[PDB]
């Protein structure tokens, strides 16, 4: 199977074995077990030069998965700020929710991503959208004793 | 799959058994010395099969066919210890050859039929000439095959039974011996070639011309069509090569292994065949029923499967043609639920006396019409309960005889099913 | 990096010997194994002694066949370890092919290959070679089949089953024969190149001018058509150069691993452009398996020319007929045409009804219309299966009666399989 072997090299990020997959007619919106696409693991685990492979051959920049999580989300998770702004250049979902109610602002601001909340901003991230707990990015801010990413949320 | 063992047992099976002798000997060019002086390899090949010298074990109760084999013209090629002989005979009494005096004998056989089995690099199977309606052919013939079939059970079971007709002997307790065989051959035999007398005189009578026909005469015909249908086995080739195969592609059901052999030209014992046949003339032998061994209609009944042998020098292009015609030319006469049931092969050597000749070997529905006289005659004589204290008295069981009528029904019955049968 | 071949039952090993004989002489290799000359040691080994020894097992029930291959011109080429035989055949009967003669000689058969296996190093997998009708070639080869899967289950197997035709057909049950092998040797089968018999009659009528072909004829002509699929592992080609590849290239379904082969040029020994035979890769008359892919939609496609081709011709051809044909294609299949070429000319036999072509190729095509083979061995299979028919023989030969219905229905699943990739 040509799909498994690019959802493995898409992760480990062989650039050269992703563009022989390819060359095969690999299946670039493959997924796993758990729906996850080789733009997903490109993107949680920062390989931008696959990332940009993978949306000019036609990846589903807003694909999710089992749990709701689209690329965005786990670049902004994982702090990957080249791919969220490429992720965002794509036409990826600035304001998507997964299944727990977040969306790639809850993250980035949960994990510290300074710089990452600022560009989703920038891109119109919903500053009142809330988890299912109820809580907003800004909520985070404050429950956190964060005065720099309130600041940062505000701006 | 190599060696075939051979047998003839009685009268009849001795006769026509040497007959047989006589004629593949000479085609595989070995003189009644035993010595090969012909000159070819197609000869050679496969002499292994019938050959040593021949591979053939003689039985008889009455001990004057003893003589009559070694007073023959290849009777000194067999082997003396293959001689297996009584000291009375069974005098037409089944039971006397099944049960009394035949059983006595028939350890002596088996230890012979043994000894030429132990000697074989592979064994094919066996090979038993006899008639139905004598005491001792047929008694014996089929204790022995039985006694063969559970000591060699890995083993094919060949026999050319020849069926008793009022037209060759006025005897009236061969229908109820013939009866008595015939129940024991389909449950113990793989493939049986149904040699009608019946037939053999209205071929001497009627076709050939003879006004009195001799056992003689009727033994040429046999003879010639016992070389016909073991060419492929004694000769190289692809189709139909041994025993097991044949039967393979001939049975479909076990109990319905009664083929209705018959061949061409038909001659005469010794006549000049001026005009040789052409293939479409030969193959315009097959529903001629004129030229079946069995006094069965192929018209009336439909080919289960078919084995056709054409012998000599002629086009395969022509015979392949031939029979490819006369087949869809007559389709509803073959069974359409077993597709490419015909099956047809070519040997270049041809037979003695001819330049071209064809048999036809086939597991035809109408050979029930065979059982229906064999039946009739028996009822009528049973039903009368006449000469059953011969039976009986030699250990038989008034009830063996209502069994084998019943079983020889079946068989009729199960022949006019797969007739009536459909693909639908 | 090497490759085992397996032939069984006279089919296999009649067609092996053609093929031996042909690779022997495209790679310049003597009768008695010598050679005044790697990529070819795929198939062959090595002696101390200069000797190059195929990488090959044949096995019969039977001596006839292989006896004549130990006592023929390339006699000296096998050692006799190799050369396996029985006594009893399997008398056109799948049942004692696989149950009642095939387990007496399965120990010995798989312990020779375990020695040719031990003589490799990076052993890649087997090429099974059988006929379909065939009691030894249906039932011990998925026998075989089944063992192997287990003694050397992580690697490849490739088969070349003969498809009857009742023009040479030998037994009534050939049809019997071909579906319980076929259902047998399905989970067990990588890959899988049918040959009908019929195909290789008629192209030997037609384009070779034979009244009545012998095997001999057809063997030929198939074993150049195996050469040309198994050129790209002796040469080191660009395309399919390993057993895994014909499995990327070809199946898209594990079930769904029946290729359609298709060979031109076939010319008379009594010449043409890259174009030329390129459109006849596409006329049904020159397939090895009698359908029409009209009919059916395309899963893949593969071209292997051999000879004097320039690769710009074969770009030519390639748009010609994907522009001036419509060949269909299947929507999740990459519609684009894979290819390889080997320089080296397409070796004949000196004395052979086949010519010597200067340039010449092999269409490799996994389409849907080859389910039409299918349907006519099962419909066959049916009439006789209806009056159970022949089946005593089976079922008295060690087999469940069972067997045939689940073996049919196998079949009948993979006639849906077929039907649902193509609508
Ligand atoms: N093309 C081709 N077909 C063959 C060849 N030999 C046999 N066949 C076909 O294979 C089918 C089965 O015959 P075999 O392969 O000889 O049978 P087997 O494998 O030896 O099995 P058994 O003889 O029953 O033990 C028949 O329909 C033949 O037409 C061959 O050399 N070339
Ligand atoms: N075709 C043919 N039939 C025979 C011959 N001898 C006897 N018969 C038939 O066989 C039956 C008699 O059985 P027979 O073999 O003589 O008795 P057995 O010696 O006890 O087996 C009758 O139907 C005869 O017509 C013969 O030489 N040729
Ligand atoms: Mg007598
Ligand atoms: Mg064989």
């Amino acid at each position: 199977d040509l799909g498994k072997k690019l959802l493995e090299a898409a992760r480990a990020g062989q650039d050269d074995e992703v563009r022989i997959l390819m060359a095969n007619g690999a299946d670039v919106n493959a997924t796993d077990a758990s729906g996850l696409t080789p733009l997903h693991l490109a993107a949680t685990y920062g390989h931008l030069e696959i990332v940009e492979v993978l949306l000019k051959h036609g990846a589903d920049v807003n694909a999710i998965d089992i749990m709701g999580s689209t690329p965005l989300h786990l670049a902004a998770l994982i702090g990957h700020l080249e791919i969220v702004e490429v992720l965002l250049k794509h036409g990826a979902d600035v304001n998507a929710v997964d299944t727990w109610g977040d969306t790639p602002l809850h993250l980035a601001a949960i994990m510290g991503h300074l710089e990452i909340v600022e560009v989703l901003l920038k891109h119109g991230a919903d500053v009142n959208a809330q988890d299912k707990f109820g809580k907003t990015a800004f909520d985070i801010s404050i429950d956190n004793g964060n005065e720099d990413l309130a600041e940062i949320l505000q701006k | 799959m190599r060696e075939i063992v051979h047998i003839q047992a009685g009268q009849c099976g001795n006769q026509i058994g040497a007959k047989f002798w006589e004629v593949i000997s000479d085609e595989h060019g070995i003189d009644p010395t035993g010595s090969y002086h012909g000159d070819s390899d197609l000869q050679l090949e496969r002499i292994n099969v019938y050959y040593n010298v021949p591979r053939a074990i003689l039985v008889d109760l009455e001990p004057g066919t003893m003589d009559s084999v070694r007073s023959g013209p290849f009777g000194q090629i067999f082997r003396p210890d293959n001689f297996v002989f009584g000291q009375s005979g069974a005098g037409n009494n089944w039971a006397k050859g099944h049960y009394t005096e035949g059983a006595e004998l028939v350890d002596s056989v088996l230890d012979v039929v043994r000894k030429e089995s132990e000697s074989c690099d592979c064994l094919q199977g066996f090979q038993l000439t006899h008639s139905l309606g004598g005491g001792t052919g047929s008694g014996m013939g089929t204790l022995l095959i039985s006694k063969i079939r559970e000591e060699y059970p890995d083993r094919i079971m060949n026999t050319f039974s020849v069926v008793p007709s009022p037209k060759v002997s006025d005897t009236v307790v061969e229908p109820y011996n013939a009866t008595l065989s015939v129940h024991q051959l389909v449950e113990n035999t793989d493939e049986t070639y149904c040699i009608d007398n019946e037939a053999l005189y209205d071929i001497c009578f009627r076709t050939l011309k003879l006004t009195t026909p001799t056992y003689g005469d009727l033994n040429h015909l046999v003879s010639a069509t016992m070389s016909g249908v073991t060419t492929c086995l004694r000769f190289p080739g692809q189709l139909n090569a041994d025993l097991r195969k044949l039967a393979v592609n001939m049975v479909p059901f076990p109990r319905l292994h009664f083929f209705m052999p018959g061949f061409a030209p038909l001659t005469s014992r010794g006549s000049q065949q001026y005009r040789a046949l052409t293939v479409p003339e030969l193959t315009q032998q097959m529903f001629d029923a004129k030229n079946m061994m069995a006094a069965c209609d192929p018209r009336h009944g439909r080919y289960l499967t078919v084995a056709a042998v054409f012998r000599g020098r002629m086009s395969m292009k022509e015979v392949d043609e031939q029979m490819l015609n006369v087949q869809n030319k007559n389709s509803s006469y073959f069974v359409e639920w077993i597709p490419n049931n015909v099956k047809t092969a070519v040997c270049d050597i041809p037979p003695r006396g001819l330049k071209m000749s064809a048999t036809f070997i086939g597991n035809s529905t109408a050979i029930q019409e065979l059982f229906k006289r064999i039946s009739e005659q028996f009822t009528a004589m049973f039903r009368r309960k006449a000469f059953l204290h011969w039976y009986t008295g030699e250990g038989m069981d008034e009830m063996e005889f209502t069994e084998a009528e019943s079983n020889m029904n079946d068989l009729v019955s199960e022949y006019q099913q797969y007739q009536d049968a459909t693909a639908d | 990096r090497e490759c085992i071949s397996i032939h069984v039952g006279q089919a296999g090993v009649q067609i092996g010997n053609a093929c031996w004989e042909l690779y022997c002489l495209e790679h310049g290799i003597q009768p008695d194994g010598q050679m005044p000359s790697d990529s070819f040691n795929t198939f062959f080994s090595e002696t101390g002694a200069g000797k190059h020894v195929p990488r090959a097992v044949f096995v019969d029930l039977e001596p006839t066949v292989i006896d004549e291959v130990r006592t023929g011109t390339y006699r000296q080429l096998f050692h006799p370890e190799q050369l396996i035989t029985g006594k009893e055949d399997a008398a056109n009967n799948y049942a004692r092919g696989h149950y009642t003669i095939g387990k007496e000689i399965i120990d010995l058969v798989l312990d020779r290959i375990r020695k040719l296996a031990d003589q490799c190093t990076g052993l890649q997998g087997f090429s099974v070679f059988h006929s379909f009708g065939g009691g030894t070639g249906s039932g011990f080869t998925s026998l075989l089949m089944e063992r192997l899967s287990v003694d050397y289950g992580k690697k490849s197997k490739l088969e070349f089953s003969i498809y009857p035709a009742p023009q040479v057909s030998t037994a009534v049950v050939e049809p019997y024969n071909s579906i319980l092998t076929t259902h047998t040797t399905l989970e067990h089968s990588d890959c899988a190149f049918m040959v009908d018999n019929e195909a290789i009659y008629d192209i030997c009528r037609r384009n070779l001018d034979i009244e009545r072909p012998t095997y001999t004829n057809l063997n030929r002509l198939i074993g150049q058509i195996v050469s040309s699929i198994t050129a790209s592992l002796r040469f080191d080609g660009a395309l399919n150069v390993d057993l895994t590849e014909f499995q990327t290239n070809l199946v898209p379904y594990p079930r769904a691993h029946f290729p359609l082969a298709t060979y031109a040029p076939v010319i008379s020994a009594e010449q043409l452009s890259v174009a030329e035979i390129t459109n006849a890769c596409f006329e049904p008359a020159n397939q090895m398996v009698k359908c029409d892919p009209r009919h059916g939609k395309y899963m893949a496609c593969c071209l292997l020319y051999r000879g004097d081709v320039v690769p710009k011709d074969v770009n030519a051809a390639i748009a010609t007929i994907k522009t001036k044909r419509t060949i269909q294609f299947v929507d999740w299949c990459p519609t684009g045409f894979k290819v390889g070429i080997n320089y080296e000319p397409p070796t004949v036999v000196p004395g052979g009804d086949l010519a010597k072509v200067q340039r010449a190729v092999c269409m490799l095509s996994n389409t849907t219309a080859i389910a039409e083979a299918w349907a006519r061995l099962d419909h066959k299979f049916d009439l006789m299966y209806a009056k159970r028919a022949f089946v005593h023989w089976y079922v008295g030969e060690g087999m469940e009666e069972g067997e045939f219905s689940e073996a049919r229905e196998d079949m009948a699943a993979l006639e849906k399989d077929y039907e649902e990739v193509g609508v």
